[PDB]
């Protein structure tokens, strides 16, 4: 009647985008694998209402002005959850509800802080997007229960400090978004001995003293892996530029070129 | 829409050369080629998804595979791609972007995955370090890479590297952008042949 049901391949995909829905519509097919609920009027939402659909593996709740996501029940085969562009002031725990979650997108919300062990139970998680929030600090051992993580997005936040063991355990990490923050230094032994193909570290007021020596050492060896994220209109470009990582000391001087004067 | 490519399932990605090897007028023909290319393809989320990326020293993404826009909207953006004409068109940077940023996960295993690389230049050897690894990496992700050479300045070495690793990776070597208008009916005969059909 209102929602569209299509049969592509074996799975079934339902599109209920932009229909002024205040809640989950009745008489929905239980053999649904993908559910689209983009851009609606969802004040609050519970995952327990999606339990009868045991075929669901992907969910989109983006731009629904969601204030509170109640995590009741369990979704054994859910792998993708999109909660971007909402009004979430706190990050709900998806560990004991979404065990097979591989992709999580909670970007452009209002996360002021993250609780201890907010990702405990997400062993199959590979990507985490927290871009466009208000994260100032990070809890110790945040990405510990997620060893298979590949992409981490902490861009456009208000981060001033970073945990030294944030990337610990990550052997599949290939993308690191840390631009547009308030970072001034990089912790000693932060990147380790792992090869990181992509690293966005520009737009940060890096304080170039004796503490930033390790950072320069990493930038000189991984200059080919430093990229820049610039967007005009809807066109998004990614270009390698190690000279983007500049010192806060206003000479617009690249960090990797800063001479260690007076530091042992 | 094509008679052979309506029931096909495919995720196509356009990688447009933005070097100075092709002039702003020659680049406009390349854009006209892409637009006419999409007019004969059934552009939809269920059928064929498109991705337009103009690359030179880096990669500018105009259209993504997860974009929810009408085929008419996707054609205007493709026809309004700003001419860069940079000194260097890195093919290693655009494939590194294609492997990690575009083809990070297998969202559609029921559909074929083709990266249409439009090349007409040759990047410096200082950037061609991990080219082979990026090509074989896409093969492991099961991605058919199709090199499209335009003119005598096309990177012939990088063409042979892709064609020798996988049997499905066939290349297109053209003398000019005006030959794109001639081969447009032939490339689709190979693009859609590699894509599965819908019951």
């Amino acid at each position: 009647p209102i929602c569209e049901v299509s049969k592509v391949a074996s799975h079934l995909e339902v599109n209920c985008d932009k229909r002024r829905l205040t809640a989950l519509p009745p008489d929905l097919p239980k053999d649904t694998t993908i559910l689209h609920l983009s851009e609606n009027l969802l004040y609050t939402f519970s995952l327990a209402t999606l339990m009868p659909y045991t075929r669901l593996t992907q969910l989109n709740l983006d731009r629904c002005e969601l204030t509170k996501l109640q995590v009741d029940g369990t979704l054994p085969v859910l792998g993708t959850l999109d909660l971007s562009h909402n009004q979430l002031q706190s990050l709900p725990l998806l560990g004991q509800t979404l065990p097979a979650l591989t992709v999580l997108d909670v970007s452009f919300n209002r996360l002021t802080s993250l609780p201890l062990g907010a990702l405990r139970g997400l062993g199959e998680l590979q990507e985490l997007y927290l871009k466009g929030n208000e994260l100032k600090t990070l809890p110790p051992g945040l990405l510990t229960p997620t060893p298979k993580l590949e992409k981490l997005s902490l861009a456009n936040n208000r981060l001033t400090e970073l945990p030294a063991g944030l990337l610990n355990g990550l052997e599949n990490l290939d993308t690191l978004l840390l631009q547009e923050n308030s970072l001034y230094t990089i912790p000693k032994g932060f990147f380790g001995s792992h090869l990181l193909p992509f690293a966005f570290l520009h737009g940060n007021p890096w304080l170039c003293n004796c503490e930033i020596l390790y950072f320069r050492r990493w930038l000189q060896d991984n200059a080919e892996n430093v990229y820049v994220w610039k967007q005009v209109v809807d066109v998004k470009a990614v270009t390698s530029n190690v000279a983007s990582v500049q010192c806060d000391n206003s000479d617009k001087f690249p960090v990797y070129k800063y001479p260690g004067k007076g530091c042992p | 829409l094509h008679d052979f490519c309506r029931s096909r399932l495919l995720d196509l990605v356009f990688l447009l050369d933005g070097s100075s090897r092709l002039s702003e007028a020659e680049f406009e023909v390349l854009k006209a080629f892409v637009v006419d290319m999409m007019e004969r393809l059934r552009i939809s989320q269920k059928w064929v998804r498109v991705a337009v990326v103009e690359y030179h020293d880096g990669s500018h993404a105009y259209i993504g595979l997860k974009d929810r826009k009408r085929p008419s909207e996707l054609r205007r953006i493709a026809s309004q791609v700003k001419y860069a004409g940079s000194q260097v068109a890195s093919t290693s940077e655009v494939l590194k972007y294609t492997l990690f940023q575009i083809f990070s996960k297998i969202d559609r295993p029921e559909a074929s995955r083709i990266a249409l690389l439009l090349m007409a230049s040759q990047e410096p050897q200082r950037m061609s370090r991990n080219f082979v690894r990026y090509v074989q990496g896409l093969k492991k992700k099961k991605v058919i890479v199709i090199p499209v050479g335009i003119g005598p300045h096309a990177n012939l070495k990088q063409i042979r590297l892709i064609e020798k690793q996988a049997p499905e990776n066939k290349a297109f070597v053209l003398s000019s952008v005006d030959e794109l208008e001639q081969q447009r009916d032939e490339i689709v005969s190979y693009l859609c042949d590699l894509a599965p059909e819908a019951p």
